RNA sequence: CCGACUUACCAACCCGAUGCAAACUGCGAAUACCGGAGAAUGUUAUCACGGGAGACACACGGCGGGUGCUAACGUCCGUC
RNA sequence: UCCUCCUAAAGAGUAACGGAGGAGCACGAAGGUUGGCUAAUCCUGGUCGGACAUCAGGAGGUUAGUGCAAUGGCAUAAGCCAGCUUGACUGCGAGCGUGACGGCGCGAGCAGGUGCGAAAGCAGGUCAUAGUGAUCCGGUGGUUCUGAAUGGAAGGGCCAUC
RNA sequence: UGCCUGGCGGCCGUAGCGCGGUGGUCCCACCUGACCCCAUGCCGAACUCAGAAGUGAAACGCCGUAGCGCCGAUGGUAGUGUGGGGUCUCCCCAUGCGAGAGUAGGGAACUGCCAGGCAU
RNA sequence: GCCGAGGUGGUGGAAUUGGUAGACACGCUACCUUGAGGUGGUAGUGCCCAAUAGGGCUUACGGGUUCAAGUCCCGUCCUCGGUACCA
RNA sequence: UAGUCCGGAUUGGAGUCUGCAACUCGACUCCAUGAAGUCGGAAUCGCUAGUAAUCGUGGAUCAGAAUGCCACGGUGAAUAC
């Protein structure tokens, strides 16, 4: 909605003026945004993962997919095909509105916020931040709360470098201490 | 999207207590009244204010003449 | 502690290049597919290759993996 | 990748169709055109070919890449193949899913007189 | 070993049955298994029996 | 004594020792002790020759052993009859063909190299020679 | 709590150069085997069916091996 | 007793109280079809979460996986996932392979009746090779096939099976 | 007749990677949106539909590079069938066959059927 | 030499059905009782990281299998019981 | 009726006074913090009436430095077969 049209004017025009792009297709596009909740303590009871799924469904607009374990590990008492994590991959306009609520509303509420350090890019412009407790989104009632139950949001941009993706996310006024 | 399994996701009007109004498609079920905004936050404005980190010869002189 | 061995199960190429077969004759008994089926050759459930037509047997290398194929020319 | 993943779905059915020796009706679909070829029992030479890149088909339809153009291509390749005479043809979807446009091409080939 | 021998008996024109094996501790469920009957020459519903 | 850490099987066949050796060039060092005759060296003889050689040069220079045993050899105990299985692996040998450079040294004068290779060749069962590396 | 300073301590993975393998193989013979065509030679030397058997303790020598001690006029196989 | 590898000498086969490992099963889905997908292991980034759970990207290309030992195979996947299903069907079977034999195995096609698929097609169990015992004697079910003067029946036979 | 581009092949690395440059009138790809067909074990990412504003970025194609991968002689060597010899648990001779590795070198393919646009 | 059984805290020892072990009885340590010892009674009691919640290391050794080994498999050391005969 | 407006240890900051001097090592005040603790194992002690229990005040020592010691009052039981 808002951040899409603000992108389509200002971000493409500024990454045009300060990065040498003969074509507009070279400008990095934030493509998808996934919220992952690596619950993990549902080796004992899966009531907890069942609550965490509805917590993610309240945060985003999509019903989250439950992720079963890939290989069996006896270090953490997990079994093959045990549902141990939860995820949402949200792309398109719903991702744009989640990006609205993340920047304009959510990141002021991280409760002694000092600015997300920009060195969390992995090598090709994809960002990853970790939200430590779930109540930073105002969709949670906070009269109901049970556990802290954080998550991590990773943003996939089509940038190839860290500086191009950093300038892309900084063009949408990321905090960036 | 898969039709009925998703939660409702409606256009609401959030009421930013810094003075601002924002139409937002969300899930809260009412008109949410948030406290601080992306505007007028101390980190966003520049009022983060990390303290001096060493004012000992300042402190000695504001104590004693 | 040793001393056990199974009976040898007579695998191998039964009909070689240029041989005249009738349809239904067994050309190659094998475990995997060392040889793959080609024209007029069928692959059995234990990967036996058999003549689906009567002609002469032909061995080729084919495809991008340089694999062995068995064809039959209807003579 | 999108081009590369499709040739596997082709490669399965093409192999058994050339094993049988059947005349393969190959379809090809792009986001704005659609192609059809009637390829010989050996699989090297074609017999006929009809597409929206032909002029005389494109002179009579609005968009060259939707269902009605696919149906006109199907009836064109069916009438040309029946002027030649290829009576038993076997359709191959060439790695494309059936329902969208190659259903329309396949059906307009069938009800123009091609038995498969 | 743990598979018990059971038979599966025809419903229509029972002059015929097949015989199979079934594990009791995993599957206590019934077979119905629409197999061919040579007596009535059709595909009939068959049923689990001892 | 040299033996493989973690070999794949414990025992193996006798085999034969036909053919000529592959390691004919002296590559690592300047001088080499090369095999003239066929046979096999146990790890005990290899270490006896190595101790005699590095004692002869007074721990200067560099010594390379170029053969490793990797072949288990069994014995049957005395007053034990024929049969009842293969015998227990006792010691490891390396098979030696004619022309195999068994040892190399570099960083010594030539006469001390030759005399140390003589004093080391006295412990080995096979007939040996002194060779020098050659360019190309 | 950082973290600096080192070392005749060892060092995976990779690189460059050596070897080794019955149960390793991205290579690969000679012979042998299967089939077809031809000439010469051979007392049909070939196959099928019927009558009668004997034999089923083998030995050494060469070549390829297992075992043993690359011992045995040893033992166990393949082939002549 | 059976299976896999080596011995085994590049067709097959080939001994030893020679060298090594397994089997005496499982599964109505782990069988059939249709549609789709593609690993291991490291590196980086990220709430608890840390060598190793979940996420995202990169490298690598089958070093993975196969219900179970080893070998041969497998990308068109024989590997992984989902829809619908019972062909894990009856009578045969040209032709071969392998055994002294008893036996064991592969099989295109034909008749009947189905399942999946839009259709070409595929399916008469499973990636293949182990998971197994002859005959006699009896048990059960069906079929007038016989049935000791005759009509039944008993008892045999045949077919399925223990 | 020559360039391109697409589909089906032939062939299966002299044909694959790396590095560099180049193309958008067409063709193709990225692209745009999802009333409706259909789809997601969440998600128009994919699959699918309705399309044409931009771009050739990525992909794909073409061209140039030997840095690899790959091919690969002639000699020689190993091994070996047959017949002889020894100092015979290994070799030699007469004769027939003759590798693998390496070397000089070659090498970024070639081509058939059809369809479309271009200059002829 | 051959077969069968064992090796686990300081000790005796139960876990020998792969699902993160030492459970019980001694001994030891601390407190109480006592003028003081013993007995008795309460609480600890396999080794190192923090003062903790917890994690690392642990079944004679070494290795394999699997997601996971005290558990099944192999090799080696030590210790038991039985055999080592006919000439 | 919660580890809570109970608890008030700990620690960061700013002070005041005595004293040559408050770092080792004083007392107090303010602001902030808000630990264990939810009536206590085996055991064991004091008390017979203005007593036990509880509440405050004062003095000696002393420049400063009592939760101790010595004194003073307020309220004030239960139980003695």
């Amino acid at each position: 909605a808002k951040l899409h049209d603000y992108y389509k004017d200002e971000v493409v025009k500024k990454l045009m003026t300060e990065f040498n792009y003969n074509s507009v297709m070279q400008v990095p596009r934030v493509e998808k945004i996934t919220l992952n909740m690596g619950v993990g303590e549902a080796i004992a009871d899966k009531k907890l993962l069942d609550n965490a799924a509805a917590d993610l469904a309240a945060i985003s607009g999509q019903k989250p997919l439950i992720t079963k374990a890939r290989k069996s590990v006896a270090g953490f008492k997990i079994r093959q095909g045990y549902p141990i994590g939860c995820k949402v991959t949200l792309r398109g306009e719903r991702m744009w509105e989640f990006f609205e609520r993340l920047i304009t509303i959510a990141v002021p509420r991280i409760r002694d916020f000092r600015g997300l350090s920009a060195k969390s890019f992995d090598g090709r412009g994809n960002y990853s931040m970790g939200v430590r407790e779930q109540i930073i989104f105002p969709e949670i009632d906070y009269d109901k709360v049970d556990r802290v139950r954080g998550l991590d949001i990773t943003i996939t941009t089509t940038a190839k470098s860290d500086e191009e993706g950093r300038a892309l996310l900084a063009a949408f006024d990321f905090p960036f201490r | 999207m898969k039709k009925d399994i998703h939660p409702k996701y409606e256009e609401i009007t959030a009421s930013c207590s810094c003075g601002n109004v924002m139409k937002i498609r969300s899930t809260v079920g009412h008109d949410l009244n948030l406290d601080v905004c992306s505007k007028c936050h101390p980190f966003f404005t520049g009022k983060q204010r990390d303290v001096a980190t060493g004012g000992r010869v300042d402190r000695f002189n504001k104590r004693f003449n | 502690r040793n001393g056990r061995d199974s009976e040898a199960k007579r695998l191998g190429v039964k009909r070689f290049g240029g041989e005249s077969v009738l349809a239904g004759s067994i050309i190659v008994r094998q475990r995997g597919t060392k040889f793959h089926a080609g024209a007029n050759v069928g692959c059995g459930r234990d990967h036996t290759l058999f003549a689906k037509a009567d002609g002469k047997v032909k061995f080729e290398v084919k495809g991008p993996k340089n694999r062995k194929f068995i064809s039959i020319e209807a003579e | 990748d999108k081009k590369s993943a499709r040739i596997r779905r082709a490669t399965r059915a093409r192999r058994k169709l050339q094993e049988l020796g059947a005349t393969r009706l190959v379809v090809h679909r792009t986001p704005r055109h659609i192609y059809a070829q009637v390829i010989a029992p050996n699989g090297s030479e074609v017999l006929v070919a009809a597409s929206t890149v032909e002029k005389a088909i494109a002179e009579q339809l609005k968009y060259t890449g939707n269902k009605d153009a696919a149906a006109a291509v199907g009836k064109a390749v069916a009438e040309r193949a029946l002027e030649k005479g290829i009576k038993d043809v076997s359709f191959d979807r060439s790695g494309f899913q059936y329902h969208g446009r190659v259903q329309a091409l396949a059906d307009a080939a069938r009800e123009a007189g091609l038995q498969f | 070993g743990i598979r018990e021998k059971i038979k599966l008996v025809s419903s229509a024109g029972t002059g015929h049955f097949y015989t199979t094996t079934k594990n009791k501790r995993t599957k206590p469920e019934k077979l119905e298994l629409k197999k061919f009957d040579p007596v009535v020459r059709q595909h009939v519903i068959y049923k689990e029996a001892k | 004594m040299l033996q493989p850490k973690r070999t794949k099987f414990r025992k193996m066949h006798k085999g034969r020792n036909r053919g000529l050796a592959q390691g004919t060039d002296v590559s690592f060092g300047s001088f080499g002790l090369k095999a003239v005759g066929r046979g096999r060296l146990t790890a005990r003889q290899i270490e006896a020759a190595r101790r005699a050689m590095t004692r002869a040069v007074k721990r200067q220079g560099k010594i390379w052993i170029r053969v490793f045993p990797d072949k288990p050899i069994t014995e049957k105990p005395l007053a034990v009859r024929m049969g009842k299985g293969k015998g227990n692996v006792e010691y490891w040998v390396a098979l030696i063909q004619p022309g195999k450079v068994l040892y190399e040294m570099d960083g010594v004068p030539e006469e001390l190299a030759r005399e140390a290779f003589k004093l080391a060749a006295a412990k080995l069962p096979i007939k040996t020679t002194f060779v020098t590396k050659t360019v190309m």
